[PDB]
Formats: structure tokens, sequence, C-alpha cells
């Protein structure tokens, strides 16, 4: 029963922060495969390794896809401090990890471009009281809140986002900031692997 | 670019009644869209910002809603001043709009009050002759002006033009121009337009001798 | 906060013309300032911003390479360059400014507009005919009267009845293109017919494209 990878290959990917979500769960896969329409550039894991995420059976499988700048290697960590982890995307860090920086050559013709690359870079709430600042951390496995007042992609380089809550979202101020990195010759993206193990039902082995 | 597609084209209800715009994008825009009012002559109004944002100074009859590819802009109580040409725009990526809907009042039927003007001398010396024929603040749009020289029917040589609905009373108004020249005008004696229009009985005659 | 749009007018095609936005009530390079176009009877097509603080610019599809949006910290005024003009060019051209300091994406200042035309042709000032009443008229009752403006290239045209203190009761109508490749329209305005013989009935008509000032007496035979 193949998983359906395909729809990563057909479109426009994401930006960070719109980080497309593919949920396997049973079926049989060729992630040795998928790689191979692509030209890797940086493959690490975390609580599991490069040959045993190819090899082994899991209960649950998720892929998180992107367009993201190889130029942004530093950014995309399990032990990153910066602004991606921090505002954009971060990844649980109890459950077995991967993070794939890759790029789409010439050969691979169907995926459109997007303009540029986006990134939050701050993500704050003014709370009602007028006075107090709460930066708006992502959680893992989530959107940060500023996804519904950020563009698809962030037009220019220093373009701030503020929007006014109603009292039931809280009532103050919902505000953000983007940058951009400029679009590369073949576009490059990054890939994120989360797998759940257990309890008696991996049944999202390979091909 | 991104498509916006608004719906219906054109569309008309009478005062007090719920109208119901609607706009889909070709991608999803994340609540990404204004809608805006440009009545007759002039540039657009900003009703809605966010997909569902009152800009303030807009009545609370204006109501938008939806997000991702699906919206709506409801007016509901309509009222005579709401006539005009409603856009929407998406902001999600370089701006598109809506192709446009104008938004008709229904209205009492009113009959058309018919004016008739002999050319003047000015432009009979400068050799050109022009008859025109007045329409004046009817409903509704539909109305059939035919011109009777020597009470034979004119054809191919007039000329009409209606105004945009007006604000306050919802009716129009219509200009058709009948030319000839100053050597075939002078030639017959009695100019007459006919009008026909459902709001008058007997199509009316508005007549003029030279 | 005013938008005042100027620099519009005839060109030929393959020509050139530099819209100007003289902005007030607030400072341009805070805002994205954004350049609208609509066709005459047509929709709203997006032309070209440029950016906030620090100016980036972006153009649309049909108009890319060809047109500039250009700014003046000083003057406070907003640019629109446009080369090798086309037919299709031809729209009134509206200067639009951000609704915020931040990105915002709509607007609500627009300015008034001015129209672009974009043909061979050529300018030609309009004959101002009137169109007088009649004897006939209702005696205790309404009355109609007017200009004919015949024969003129291009549009806009103006007309004001009594230098605008006379608005009740006026209608003019849409240019219509006639066969010779000009433009005609009328405007008309009904009165009580007491005040036929009494008032003075002026309309003033205007075609700046061609420098035509007309003020024209409409009177009873
Ligand atoms: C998986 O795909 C690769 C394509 O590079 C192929 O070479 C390999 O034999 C496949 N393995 C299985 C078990 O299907
Ligand atoms: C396309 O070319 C890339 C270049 O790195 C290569 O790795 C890949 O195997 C090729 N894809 C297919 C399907 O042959």
């Amino acid at each position: 029963v193949e998983c359906d990878f395909s729809p990563l290959l057909s479109g426009t990917p994401p930006q960070v922060y719109n980080f497309k979500r593919l949920v396997f769960t049973n079926c049989n896969y060729n992630l040795t495969k998928l790689l191979s329409l692509f030209s890797v550039n940086d493959f690490t894991c975390s609580q599991i390794s490069p040959a045993a995420i190819a090899s082994n059976c899991y209960s649950s499988l998720i892929l998180d896809y992107f367009s993201y700048p190889l130029s942004m290697k530093s950014d995309l960590s399990v032990s990153s401090a910066g602004p991606i982890s921090q505002f954009n995307y971060k990844q649980s860090f109890s459950n077995p990890t991967c993070l794939i920086l890759a790029t789409v050559p010439h050969n691979l013709t169907t995926i459109t471009k997007p303009l540029k690359y986006s990134y939050i870079n701050k993500c704050s709430r003014l709370l009602s009281d007028d006075r107090t600042e709460v930066p708006q951390l992502v959680n893992a496995n989530q959107y940060s809140p500023c996804v519904s007042i950020v563009p698809s992609t962030v037009w220019e380089d220093g373009d701030y986002y503020r929007k006014q809550l109603s009292p039931l979202e809280g009532g103050g101020w919902l505000v953000a900031s983007g940058s951009t990195v400029a679009m590369t010759e073949q576009l490059q993206m990054g890939f994120g692997i989360t797998v759940q193990y257990g309890t008696d039902t991996n049944s999202v082995c390979p091909k | 670019a991104i498509r916006m597609t608004q719906s219906p084209s054109f569309l008309s209800a009478s005062v007090g009644d719920r109208v119901t715009i609607t706009c889909r994008a070709s991608q999803d825009i994340n609540s990404f869209l204004a809608w805006y009012q440009q009545r007759p002559g002039k540039a657009p109004k900003l009703l809605i910002y966010g997909a569902s944002n009152l800009e303030t100074g807009v009545p609370s009859r204006f109501s938008g809603g939806g997000s991702g590819t699906d919206f709506t802009l409801t007016i509901s109580s309509l009222q005579p001043e709401d006539i005009a040409t409603y856009y929407c725009q998406q902001y999600d990526k370089l701006p598109t709009f809506g192709q446009g809907t104008r938004l008709e009042i229904k209205r009492t039927v009113a009959a058309p009050s018919v004016f008739i003007f002999p050319p003047s001398d000015e432009q009979l010396k400068s050799g050109t002759a022009s008859v025109v024929c007045l329409l004046n603040n009817f409903y509704p749009r539909e109305a059939k002006v035919q011109w009777k020289v020597d009470n034979a029917l004119q054809s191919g040589n007039s000329q009409e033009s209606v105004t945009e609905q007006d604000s306050k009373d919802s009716t129009y108004s219509l200009s058709s121009t009948l030319t000839l020249s100053k050597a075939d005008y002078e030639k017959h004696k009695v100019y007459a337009c006919e009008v026909t229009h459902q709001g008058l009985s007997s199509p009316v005659t508005k007549s003029f001798n030279r | 906060v005013q938008l005042l749009e100027t620099g519009g007018g005839l060109v030929k095609p393959g020509g050139s013309l530099r819209l100007s936005c003289a902005a007030s009530g607030f400072s341009l390079s805070d805002y994205y300032m954004n350049w609208i176009r609509q066709a005459p009877g047509k929709g709203l097509e997006w032309v070209a911003y440029i950016s906030s603080s620090s100016g980036y610019t972006n153009y649309g599809d049909s108009v890319k390479g060809r047109f500039t949006i250009s700014r003046d910290h000083a003057k406070n005024s907003l640019y629109l360059q446009m080369n090798s003009l086309r037919v299709e060019d031809t729209a009134v051209y509206y200067c639009v400014r951000d609704r915020d300091d931040f990105w915002s994406g709509y607007y609500k200042h627009w300015g008034l507009g001015t129209l672009v035309t974009v043909s061979s042709a050529s300018t030609k000032g309009p004959s101002v005919f009137p169109l007088a009443p009649s004897s006939k008229s209702t005696s205790g009752g309404t009355a109609a009267l007017g200009c004919l403006v015949k024969d003129y290239f291009p549009e806009p045209v103006t007309v004001s009845w009594n230098s605008g203190a006379l608005t009740s009761g006026v209608h003019t109508f849409p240019a219509v293109l006639q066969s010779s490749g000009l433009y005609s329209l009328s405007s008309v305005v009904t009165v009580p017919s007491s005040s036929l013989g009494t008032q003075t009935y002026i309309c003033n008509v205007n075609h700046k494209p061609s420098n035509t000032k007309v003020d024209k007496k409409v009177e009873p035979k």
C-alpha cells in the first residue's frame, strides 16, 4: 500500500512557517527512493540515524516539507536557538527526528518556485494592559499564532505585521515581523521527519 | 496570477433586501481579502478588510465573512445609496481583484418624461443636424426609442446613451441623438421620437415642426 | 490626508508619461504606495508598489519592465513612469496608499485618479450647441434644456451648470463614440418653467485635453 509522496512533487512548497504536513500511517514506503529525486545536501537525525530512519517500521510517520534556503542551514537543527525553531517550525524533542536539506535539480520540473524565502523573525502578543510583550514561541508540531497575519510569502524584507484582537482572542494586539532571503537558481527545501514507535502497531514498514 | 472569481456579475434587489456577493480564490489566501464599493464615477471606498473586518464609518449592514478560498460580502437591509460596483481584492500575493458586481436597486415603476430638441442654427451652418430625444428619470432601465421623420422610421442613424442609476431615487435617464445632414434634414418637415416603456400605457410621442 | 493625481492625458502608442501624485496629511516612504488602474468600463488591476521605508518595488505581469514606480522624500510625491505604452494601457490611474505604517495590503485612501488615453488619433476641441426648450413647456410644470457637446477627442469633458451652483436636476450623459471616431455627449437639466424667462441657465463646458473652455447661454428661441 505505497505511501503517497507525490503531493510533495507537485506545486509550490510553502514557506517554513506554513510547513506542509504529510501523515502516513498504514503503508509501505521507499524513503531512500524519494531522496533520490533530490540533491540531498544535509541529512541530520536525532534518536535515530539516516540508515535506521529509512529501515525501521513505525506506528506513525510524519513528513514536513517547505521551501528553505541552504544558506540558513544552521538555523534548522535541533540545537539551533535561532528564529526558525523559535517562531516558525519546531519538531518534537521526544520523538526520534530527522532534518533533510535538499535541492530540486533541473531533472524534476513539476515543483513551482515561490518568489523568495520567508520566515517569521519575531512574533509577539501585546497584552491589553498596554505594557506587556509576550513572545509567541512556536510549540512543536504546530504553527505560529502569526500565520494568520503573515502572507504566504513575505513581500519585502522588513515587513511588519500588526493585528488587533477581539476580546475573545485575548484582547491585545498580535504583532509580527518577517525576513526574506533571495530566491536561488534551483529551489532548496527542508524536510522534517518524525516517527513514532510502539505499542504493538508498527505498520509503516518499508517496501 | 491568483484569480479572484466574483459572482453574480450583476444583481437587482429592492430596498430592505439581503444581498450576497461571492468571491473565490484559485488558492488559499488566508483571510487576506478586502471588499471595495465604487459608486458611479468615483474612486472605490474601502468597506471590509481582513476577511470580515468593518472599516470604521461604513454602516453595520455591510458584513464580510469567509476564509481560505471562499468569501461573501453581505449587504443586508439594502438602501438606495448602496448602488455601485463591488470589488474584492486579495493581498496575499501581488494584489488581484474580482471582476466586479453591479448592484441595482429595484423601485416602483416610473414613466420617462420625454423631451425633444430640434437642432440649433449654429450647427446647421456647419452642415450637420443633431436631433436629440430625452427620456427622463425612469425605471426599469428597459425603454424603446424609435425615430419617425415624415412618419418614416429612421434606421441605423440614431445613437442612445444612458446614465448610471441615480442614488437619490433609483431612476435612469436616456438620450438618443439622431443625426443627419443639413441637406438631408432640411428635406423633411415633422421630426418625432416615439417612446415605449413599461411605465406608460401607450407609447409616448414628442414631435416638432421645422 | 489627500492624494492628487496628475500628468495623464493623450499619448501616442510607443510614447511616454510621468504621472505624479502629490501627497499630504502623511508622509510617503512610511507607507506602501501603490498604483491601481481601471480601463474605461472595465474592472480594477494593480500595477506596482514601492515598498515602505526602504523603497523596494514590484509590478504587474502586463506592465513589467516598461513601467517604473519612483518617489521623492521631499516634495512628498510619487511617480509612475510609463514607457512603450500600449493601446491596452488606456485607463484611469489611481495613486493609492497602504492603510497603515505596517504592511497592510488594502487601501482606504485613493486619489481621484487621472485618465491616460493611448492611440494614434489627435486632440480636437468640441463644438458646444444649445438644446433650447420649447414655448410649448408645461406652463406651471417642468421644462428641460441643455448642452450638446459634439465632435471631440479625447475623453474627458466636464460640463457644469451655472458655475456648479446648479446641481439639482442635472444629468450629464456618458460620452458616446460616433462613427467618425470622435466623442459626443450631452448634459440636460430640469427647471421650474416659471423660472425660464427669469433665470439665466449657462452651461460651463470643459475640455482640458485641448484647452477648450466654453460657457454657453441656453435660452428659448
Ligand atoms: C527503493 O527505490 C530505489 C530507487 O532509487 C531502488 O533502487 C530500490 O531498489 C527500492 N527498494 C525497494 C525495496 O523497493
Ligand atoms: C535526477 O537527477 C538527480 C541529480 O542529482 C539524480 O540524483 C536523480 O537520480 C535523478 N532522478 C531520476 C528519477 O532519475
